[PDB]
């Protein structure tokens, strides 16, 4: 009754940066990750990829 | 429109809520069956079991706070109370302890000391059903509160409560 | 030595069973799971294709 939504909401998503630096020993991944409206994000389940 | 298209309610034993109220052909009249002079009959007395349907909708129904609720209370929905079946004792405890510790062995009101000693054994449930209806009292609860106007008033919570998926909390939900 | 080979990857599920809860919150809550006791469900007979 008050736990679930019946409209459009997103689970398990992919975010990719547009600009990146490639050097000898450093790699900066500059994501522009802005978390969506009416939504809180748990962060023991927020991870990268190679 | 002017001839009221009759509803009813039929029951589900899984929850205790109405499955739906529909303008049912599961009773509706064999069309253009009557006679041209005797056709004012079905325009009158087919509307008669529509006009005793209004009588039946208030006879034992017990009018509800919201025309189709969600979770029902315990008052006047026939909550059965079978009386505590009271029996004393098959064998006596006080007559058995004294003999078996000192001497004799037994296999059995009894032989030595007959006496009445009873405790209350309440059968009826601590609290009645909050889930839904007892299985057959549906005429006593749900009889069509028919509205002959198909849609009357501005859209909000008008004369509504026909669809089973239509809840009081959410206007329109999946 | 270097020869030209590629990695092949697989997984093994043995003595474990597949499971998905009948909840819109996707949780093993109880008997009357979130989508079971919902509004549209348990009211009308329909057809199924999987």
């Amino acid at each position: 009754h008050d736990v679930t939504t019946d409209r459009s909401q997103r689970l398990t998503l992919r975010f990719i940066p547009v600009d990146r630096e490639d050097t000898a020993y450093s790699y900066k991944a500059r994501f522009t990750l802005a978390v969506g409206d009416n939504r809180v994000l748990d962060m023991a389940s927020t991870y990268f990829d190679i | 429109k002017e001839i009221p298209t009759p509803y009813m309610w039929s029951y589900q034993p899984q929850m205790g809520l109405a499955a739906g109220a529909a303008q049912d052909y599961s009773t509706r009249i064999n069309y253009m069956s009557a006679g041209p002079h005797m056709i004012s009959r079905v325009n009158g007395i087919r509307a008669h079991r529509n006009r005793i349907l209004l009588e039946q909708a208030a006879i034992t129904t017990t009018p509800r706070n919201n025309l189709n609720p969600r979770s029902w209370p315990a008052a006047l929905v026939y909550q059965e109370s079978p009386a505590p079946t009271t029996v004393v004792l098959p064998r006596d405890a006080q007559a058995e302890v004294q003999m078996t510790n000192s001497g004799a062995q037994l296999a059995g009101r009894p032989s030595f000391t007959p006496r009445q000693a009873i405790l209350t054994l309440q059968t009826s449930s601590s609290e009645p059903r909050s889930g839904g209806i007892g299985t057959l009292q549906f005429i006593e609860e749900f009889v069509p509160s028919v509205y002959f106007n198909p849609f009357s008033g501005p859209p909000g919570h008008y004369p509504d409560q026909f669809i089973p998926n239509f809840d009081a909390v959410k206007d329109s939900a999946d | 030595t270097a020869v030209d080979s590629i990695t092949q990857k697989k997984f093994l599920c043995d003595r474990t069973l597949w499971r998905i809860p009948f909840s819109s919150n996707f949780m093993s809550m109880g008997a009357l799971t979130d989508l079971g006791q919902n509004l549209l469900y348990a009211n009308s007979a329909h057809a199924l294709d999987m």
